[PDB]
């Protein structure tokens, strides 16, 4: 149950987080790090796509 | 790039690990 | 007391195999391994920061230097080695007397090799070149 | 359980007792029959344990004298006011912070002493001027409002009451409601309420004087309203304080913004903003608002961790016997019942924090100075940095001394098996030879190095030297922790914070030489209030100095601490006391081996600390920090003002604490010699009650070394012969000369010894800087 | 006319000591 | 070792006896003082010289007198 | 008898103990109870005789007069021990206490005068003889 769920699941969720927030912005050109990923949306909608089950605008 | 001081950091890091190590391979002998 | 930095089996291991006090050595060896490991990191500050430090002749004024503080470290323990009368084998008087000539033997040869590495490490690349 | 336990009226209020002193103590109650007795009354007056075995009525002695001394800090506050409100220029000094001295004490002339009153403290109202006193009260008073005298009588009135309020709640609470034992047990209760009571509603209710006493003064000054025309209560007038603060205190109410958490209109009126405000030199008052109040909501939080009446909370006991571990046996077992069974193992924890926080507010006040036009006022600068200084350092001294009066008096070897307390006793050799160890290490590496610096210059080598224009020590750590701090602000980790002190902003820089006036913080009598501080190899030097200096002192208590109740030279030494002179001249000696006399060796090494650390904080601010500014130019103009290095000679420019400080030469030339000349020319103007004071402080300095060189022994048999003399011609008194008692001797010593010495760098420091 | 003998300084001031010394420390601790 | 003298104006009171942290003293009969003892000093060899038994002596100058002499382990109170 | 119950220190004994002389001191206890070692820190007594290794003789009687005024143990008894392992009795010698005047005892360090007739030092020129005869 724990290495299924954490060690492979939330693993794979933190990457998908740092694709989403780190890398993904890189291709694009857009410096993101420790220094300001606090302050940048992934998105410009952010997260409230998410919660709201409206997913399709990601 | 890679400074003389982030260099003395660096090895000051592995020395860390390297007492930690120390302290792991004599617990398993 | 009992404590973690008197009991640590690799530090003991290791404490227990410093020439000083490893199993089946001579205490003429014993010195002179001793005197080679500090006869060598000694001319470093005497090369280095001593006065003549700037000159072509830094790395000479800091080998005769570590010479000189070896023969006098050396009149300590030589002097100490005919006074002490105590104990067997390593702390025997003609003991501590041959750890005290090769230590001075091992401390001059340490400082001559450490002198002729720093005077001609360029020759280690000298291949390539 | 927390209940009040009280016996109603257990000692009658009578006069009986002042005929007969001494009577607290059993030897003393049998009357003088010595001249020792007369010393032995003084010293055992307040040592409350001598003069009863009953826990519970100690514990109302000290109850009742700290209402005494509240009563006695009180009438002094009360003095400050007054001295303000008559004896002053204060009503000048408002009008012209910058341009006129303060003084709150003149001086009557007979004698020739009205030369002590001075001009540049002659104003209206003030016609004879006075003594510039450099305490800071004129700024703390302004910063918190006051504008007028008739406001200073007012308060020096509401501390008499205040006093006269303290002094009758020691004698109620003494003679006629006196607590019981388990009162003053209730330490979960005790820190509930201090925590919430005191430091959460005081710090709330000064936020409330600041919102709307010293916020609207203070805007009203800056509007350029006279401060005699300034109205006081304009922040209790909903309509006036919408004129100053326009979100705040708006049409989108004030009170009406708190309830429904509209906070975001108070804005107005708190802030974040970290810096300096750049026209007086000091912190915003906006800001200061705001840390009031979210440390108030803090405190009042911290004041509900315990457990009283209700349930809910912490036991502490419960909190300390669950944190022990394999490394250190039974853990914090058992320090519940120390620390509140033992008035002296709690009085040494709050010294050594009074002490610490004491320091703490020395270094914080003059790199965030809170009051406006202090930081160009520098002889308040010096005066406050080097008292706050002197304080603490003498109650970290006391923290010592009764860590080493718990050993002796109140520890237990059953309360204490195995914990924390009994481990530190099993090792005190490995701990004091350790200290031992890297107390030689500090003191051969730093100032082996200023003793290699003075000899390499006397030989002619400069080029030898540890120092800034040669073999440099960086203090690499202490520039990395500017360098965050110069970025923090705006940054990454306090976005929103405006700014911080500027003593960090070194980045940027190499030396306090090359500073501009874009760099510094001048006002606009164009004085520089603070700086960024250039840390190099002289500060270095002097930081490694401080650090042994700390540790032997930390040796020397530690050692006494340790040691008090046994050592391998006196086995049962507890049985001797916490002070006694010696135990004989056997084994070799034992001269003052009790742990009273190594609280007398740690005062000296506390002196060697703190004057060091003033020292280093006077030439550097001179040197480094301070001075003018000129509208040319944009040049810095510090108060020395830049030796050349020669070397070469290529001369090379450096700041003269930079160039000069880094050998003892340097110390005695460039700072003893050459700042002396202030106060060694004082004499025949207003500055010579401190060349006065100079010399007499040298002699009471020198007075004391007759105490601490010699021996009782020759003083008894000196006064043999003097009262043969006295016993010749009828005159020799019932009580009996003594010599001075051993321990005595020393304690008069030390007390002289401080007193000349201290009092010679304040004649020193004030005469330095109120001359230039 | 500048006439020192350096090696009599070095002889007299150094050498001659610690050899005083290691002498002295002879003298003292011997039986 | 010290020297620990006891002289004849001993009055028996054993305050000097009790007050030694070494057990050198101790109490003998003798017929010249009313108490009919007086301290003695057998075991001077484990004297440190810390004159805690001159300080407990009552007798105008005292009865007993510590002569600190040739300092051996014992007397210089050494643990090592 | 067993030593009493003490997780050990950094103030006990060194190598004089080794090589010179080390202190035995042997008391019974009725009840297991916790004392103040002389060498610093808080050990147990158990319910037996208790045998304790120490440094010095005045350590020894220092813990002693802990155990009398403290405990009200009463029956301590000192030994020195010599490194080839034999024990010494010193403490008590003759099994009664040295406050207590006891028939048996000979007189040491008698002097038969008061203090003020002690001879001149110039009397004692030129010998090893002592004032103090
Ligand atoms: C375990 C992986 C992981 C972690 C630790 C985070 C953490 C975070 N996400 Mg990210 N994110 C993730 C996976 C993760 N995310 C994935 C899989 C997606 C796609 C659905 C996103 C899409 C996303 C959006 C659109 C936003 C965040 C935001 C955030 C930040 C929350 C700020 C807030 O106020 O709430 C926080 C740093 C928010 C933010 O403001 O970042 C600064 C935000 O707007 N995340
Ligand atoms: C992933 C690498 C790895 C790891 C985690 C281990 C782990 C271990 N080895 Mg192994 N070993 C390795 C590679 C590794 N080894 C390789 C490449 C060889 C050569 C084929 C060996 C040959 C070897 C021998 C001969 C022994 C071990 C032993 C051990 C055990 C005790 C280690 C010790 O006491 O060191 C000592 C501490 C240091 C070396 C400090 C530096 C430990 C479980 C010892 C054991 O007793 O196993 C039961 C043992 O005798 N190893
Ligand atoms: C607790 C600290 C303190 C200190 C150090 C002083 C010190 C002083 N006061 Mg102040 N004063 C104080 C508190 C203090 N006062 C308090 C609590 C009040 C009541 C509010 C006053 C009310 C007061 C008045 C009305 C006057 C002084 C004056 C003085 C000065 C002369 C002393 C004197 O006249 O004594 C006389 C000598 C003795 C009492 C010898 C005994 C002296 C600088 C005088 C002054 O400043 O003259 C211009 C003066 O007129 N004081
Ligand atoms: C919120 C209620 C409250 C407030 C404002 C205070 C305030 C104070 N108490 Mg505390 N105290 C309180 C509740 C409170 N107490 C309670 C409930 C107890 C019993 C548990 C105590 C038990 C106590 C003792 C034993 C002492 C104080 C003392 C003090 C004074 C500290 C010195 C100072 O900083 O000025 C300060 C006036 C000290 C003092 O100076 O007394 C005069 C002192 O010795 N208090
Ligand atoms: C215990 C401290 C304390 C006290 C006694 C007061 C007292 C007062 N406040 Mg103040 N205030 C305080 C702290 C305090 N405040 C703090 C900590 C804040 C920040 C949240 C404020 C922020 C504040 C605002 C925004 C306003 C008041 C106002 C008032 C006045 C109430 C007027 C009324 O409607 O009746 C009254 C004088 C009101 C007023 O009328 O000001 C003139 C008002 O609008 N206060
Ligand atoms: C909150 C702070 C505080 C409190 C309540 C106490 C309380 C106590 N201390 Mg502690 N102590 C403190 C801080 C404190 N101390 C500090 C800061 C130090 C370092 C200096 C000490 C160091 C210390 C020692 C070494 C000893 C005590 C002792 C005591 C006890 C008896 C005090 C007494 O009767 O002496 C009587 C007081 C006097 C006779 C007056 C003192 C006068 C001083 C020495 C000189 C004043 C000169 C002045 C500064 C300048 C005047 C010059 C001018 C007139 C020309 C009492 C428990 C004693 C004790 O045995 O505890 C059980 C003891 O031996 N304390
Ligand atoms: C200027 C006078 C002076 C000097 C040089 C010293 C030096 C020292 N004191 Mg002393 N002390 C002094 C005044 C002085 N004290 C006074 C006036 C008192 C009376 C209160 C004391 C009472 C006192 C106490 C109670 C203690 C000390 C201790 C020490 C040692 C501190 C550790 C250290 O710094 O090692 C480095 C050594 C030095 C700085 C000395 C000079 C060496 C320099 C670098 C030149 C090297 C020359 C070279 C070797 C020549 C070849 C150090 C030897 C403490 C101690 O012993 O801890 C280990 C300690 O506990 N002192
Ligand atoms: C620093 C080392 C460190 O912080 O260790 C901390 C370590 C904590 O040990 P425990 O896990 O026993 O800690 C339980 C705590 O509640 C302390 O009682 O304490 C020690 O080992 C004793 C101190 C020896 C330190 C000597 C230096
Ligand atoms: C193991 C080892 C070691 C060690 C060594 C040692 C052990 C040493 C010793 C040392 C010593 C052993 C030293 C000695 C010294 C001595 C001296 C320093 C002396 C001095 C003297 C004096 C000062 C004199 C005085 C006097 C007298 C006595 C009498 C007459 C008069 C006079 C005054 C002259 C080393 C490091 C090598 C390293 C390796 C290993
Ligand atoms: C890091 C580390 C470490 C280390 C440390 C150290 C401190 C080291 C040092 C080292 C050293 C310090 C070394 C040295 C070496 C030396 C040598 C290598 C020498 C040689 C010499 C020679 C070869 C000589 C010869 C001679 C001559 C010339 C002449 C006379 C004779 C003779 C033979 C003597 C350890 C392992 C602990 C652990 C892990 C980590
Ligand atoms: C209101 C007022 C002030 C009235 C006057 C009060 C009246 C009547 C007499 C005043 C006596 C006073 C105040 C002091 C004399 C103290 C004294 C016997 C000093 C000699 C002495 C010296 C010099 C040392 O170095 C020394 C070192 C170590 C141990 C002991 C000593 C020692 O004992
Ligand atoms: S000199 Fe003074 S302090 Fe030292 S042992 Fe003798 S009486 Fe005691
Ligand atoms: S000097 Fe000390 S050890 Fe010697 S007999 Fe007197 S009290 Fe005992």
């Amino acid at each position: 149950n724990h290495h299924l769920s954490a060690l492979f699941g939330v693993s794979s969720l933190a990457f998908a987080g740092h694709m989403i927030h780190v890398a993904i912005p890189a291709a694009r050109g857009q410096r993101v790090d420790w220094s300001n990923f606090l302050n940048t949306l992934p998105h410009p909608a952010g997260l409230a796509p998410f919660f709201t089950g409206n997913w399709g605008v990601y | 790039v890679v400074s003389g001081a982030q260099v003395a950091i660096a090895f000051v890091v592995a020395l860390i690990a390297g007492i930690a190590a120390l302290l792991l391979s004599t617990a398993l002998g | 007391l009992l404590t973690p930095v008197n009991n640590s089996t690799a530090i003991r291991w290791f404490i227990d195999n410093l020439p000083i006090n490893r199993v089946g050595m001579d205490e003429f060896t014993r010195g002179l391994e001793i005197g080679m490991a500090h006869g060598y990191w000694l001319i470093g500050p005497f090369a280095l920061l001593g006065p003549l430090r700037n000159t072509e002749l830094g790395l000479v004024a800091g080998l005769v230097s570590t010479i000189g503080l070896l023969l006098i470290s050396t009149i300590g323990l030589s002097g100490y080695a005919s006074l002490v009368e105590d104990v067997p084998t390593e702390f025997d008087r003609k003991g501590w007397s041959r750890l005290a000539g090769g230590f001075l033997v091992g401390g001059v040869g340490g400082a001559i090799f450490a002198f002729a590495i720093l005077q001609f490490f360029p020759l280690v690349s000298a291949i390539a070149r | 359980p927390v209940r009040v336990l009280v016996d109603n009226d257990p000692v009658p209020t009578s006069t009986e007792k002042w005929g007969k002193p001494g009577w607290f103590e059993r030897n003393l109650a049998r009357g003088p029959k010595t001249t020792t007795w007369i010393w032995d009354l003084h010293a055992l007056a307040h040592d409350f344990e001598t003069h009863t075995s009953d826990k519970e009525e100690i514990s109302r002695k000290i109850f009742s004298a700290h209402f005494g001394h509240l009563a006695v800090v009180c009438v002094w506050l009360s003095g400050m006011f007054w001295h303000g409100a008559y004896f002053s220029n204060f009503t000048a000094w408002m009008e012209n912070p910058l341009g006129l001295k303060p003084s709150a004490q003149t001086v009557w002339p007979v004698f020739g002493q009205e030369i002590l009153n001075d001009p540049s403290t002659v104003a209206k109202g003030f016609e004879q001027g006075g003594i510039v006193i450099t305490s800071g009260l004129f700024h703390l008073w302004r910063a918190v409002g006051f504008t007028t005298t008739g406001q200073l009588a007012a308060m020096s009135i509401a501390m008499l009451i205040i006093a006269a309020l303290f002094l009758f709640a020691g004698w109620f609470h003494y003679h006629k409601r006196a607590p019981k034992l388990e009162w003053f047990q209730n330490v979960e209760s005790m820190l509930n309420h201090h925590l919430a009571g005191l430091f959460g509603l005081g710090s709330l209710f000064w936020t409330g004087h600041l919102i709307h006493v010293a916020l609207p003064v203070k805007a009203q000054l800056d509007a350029g309203i006279a401060p005699a025309q300034v109205n006081p209560f304009a922040g209790l007038d909903y309509g006036l304080m919408g004129q100053y603060f326009p979100k705040g205190f708006g049409p989108n109410g004030g009170l009406g913004a708190f309830f429904t958490l509209n906070w975001g209109q108070f804005t107005d009126f708190l802030t974040f903003k970290g810096g300096l405000e750049p026209a007086t030199g000091a912190l915003y008052l906006t800001d200061i608002a705001h840390h009031h109040l979210a440390i108030a909501t803090l405190f009042i939080i911290a004041g509900h961790m315990y457990r009283t009446n209700w349930g809910i909370g912490h036991s502490i006991k419960e909190m300390l016997e669950a944190h022990k571990g394999p490394l250190t046996g039974e853990g914090h077992r058992g320090l519940y019942e120390v620390l509140t069974t033992s008035w002296h193992a709690q009085l040494a924890i709050n010294l050594a924090m009074a002490g610490s926080i004491t320091i703490i507010v020395a270094h914080h006040m003059y790199a965030m100075n809170p009051y406006p036009y202090m930081g160009t006022d520098y002889a308040t600068q010096i005066s406050l940095f080097t008292h706050h200084m002197w304080i603490g350092g003498f109650l970290i001294v006391g923290a010592g001394a009764h860590a080493a009066i718990f050993m002796v008096r109140d520890y237990d070897p059953v309360t204490n098996q195995n914990n924390l307390l009994d481990r530190v006793l099993r090792h005190r050799d490995a701990i004091i030879s350790h200290l031992n160890w890297v107390t030689l290490f500090l003191g051969f590496h730093s100032f082996g190095l200023y003793v290699h610096n003075d000899t390499m210059q006397a030989l002619g080598r400069p080029r030898d030297m540890f120092a800034d224009f040669a073999i440099p020590l960086q203090p690499v750590f202490a520039q990395w922790i500017q360098n965050i701090h110069a970025a923090a602000p705006g940054g990454a980790t306090a976005p929103w914070v405006g700014g911080t002190s500027p003593t960090w902003y070194t980045g940027a820089l190499s030396s306090a030489a090359t500073l501009q006036a874009n760099q510094v913080l001048a006002l606009a009598n164009d004085k520089i209030s603070i700086s960024p501080i250039h840390l190099g190899t002289a500060d270095f030097m002097v930081h490694h100095i401080f650090a042994l200096c700390i540790h032997v002192t930390v040796l020397i208590l530690l050692k006494g601490v340790l040691f008090a109740r046994s050592s391998r030279l006196i086995p049962d030494k507890a049985n001797l006391g916490f002070r006694f002179p010696c135990d004989g001249p056997g084994r070799g000696g034992t001269c003052q081996s009790s742990a009273w006399d190594h609280v007398f060796l740690g005062l000296f090494w506390m002196y060697n600390t703190i004057s060091v650390v003033i020292f280093h904080f006077s030439w550097k601010m001179q040197s480094d920090v301070w001075g003018t500014v000129d509208r040319s130019t944009g040049a810095v103009n510090h108060i020395i003002g830049n030796t050349d290095v020669l070397l070469g000679g290529q001369t090379v420019a450096l700041s003269q604490y930079a160039a000069s400080s880094i050998n003892i030469n340097g110390w005695l030339r460039d700072f003893l010699w050459a700042q002396s000349s202030a106060v060694i020319n004082s004499y025949g103007g207003p500055l010579s009650a401190y060349g006065l004071m100079f010399l007499g402080a040298h002699f009471i300095w020198a007075f004391s070394l007759m105490f601490l060189f010699s021996g009782r022994g020759y003083w008894q048999e000196l006064i043999e012969s003097i009262v043969w003399a006295h016993n010749k011609l009828k005159v020799a008194p019932a009580i009996q000369p003594r010599a001075l008692s051993i321990t005595q001797g020393r304690a008069v010593g030390v007390a002289h010894y401080l007193l000349g010495g201290i009092a010679t760098t304040w004649a020193f420091f004030l005469a330095r800087f109120l001359a230039l | 006319s500048y006439n020192v003998f350096p090696a009599l300084v070095i002889i007299t001031t150094l050498v001659v000591p610690f050899m005083a010394a290691a002498a002295l420390l002879f003298i003292i601790e011997r039986d | 070792s010290h020297s620990v003298k006891i002289y004849d104006t001993c009055i028996g009171c054993t305050q000097c006896v009790r007050a030694c942290p070494l057990d050198v003293l101790e109490m003998v009969p003798w017929d010249g003082n009313k108490a009919g003892t007086i301290a003695s000093s057998p075991r001077t060899e484990d004297c440190v010289g810390c004159k805690r038994c001159e300080t407990a002596c009552p007798t105008d100058f005292l009865s007993i007198r510590v002569y600190l002499g040739a300092e051996t382990t014992r007397s210089m109170g050494l643990a090592y | 008898g067993s030593t009493p119950l003490f997780g050990g220190s950094t103030g006990g004994l060194l190598r004089k103990a080794q090589i010179e002389e080390k202190y035995l001191i042997v008391w019974n206890s009725k009840e297991e109870q916790v004392f103040e070692m002389p060498t610093g820190g808080a050990a147990t007594m158990v319910a037996g005789t208790n045998v304790l290794y120490l440094a010095r003789k005045e350590q020894c009687h220092a813990l002693h007069r802990q155990l009398v005024s403290t405990f009200k143990i009463r029956d301590s008894k000192i030994y020195r021990v010599y490194p080839n392992g034999e024990q010494v009795l010193i403490f008590p010698m003759d099994g009664v206490p040295s406050e207590k005047s006891n028939p048996g005892r000979e007189v040491v360090g008698y002097v038969p005068r008061k203090i003020g007739d002690n001879p001149n030092p110039v009397d004692v020129k030129f010998t090893g003889k002592e004032t103090f005869d």
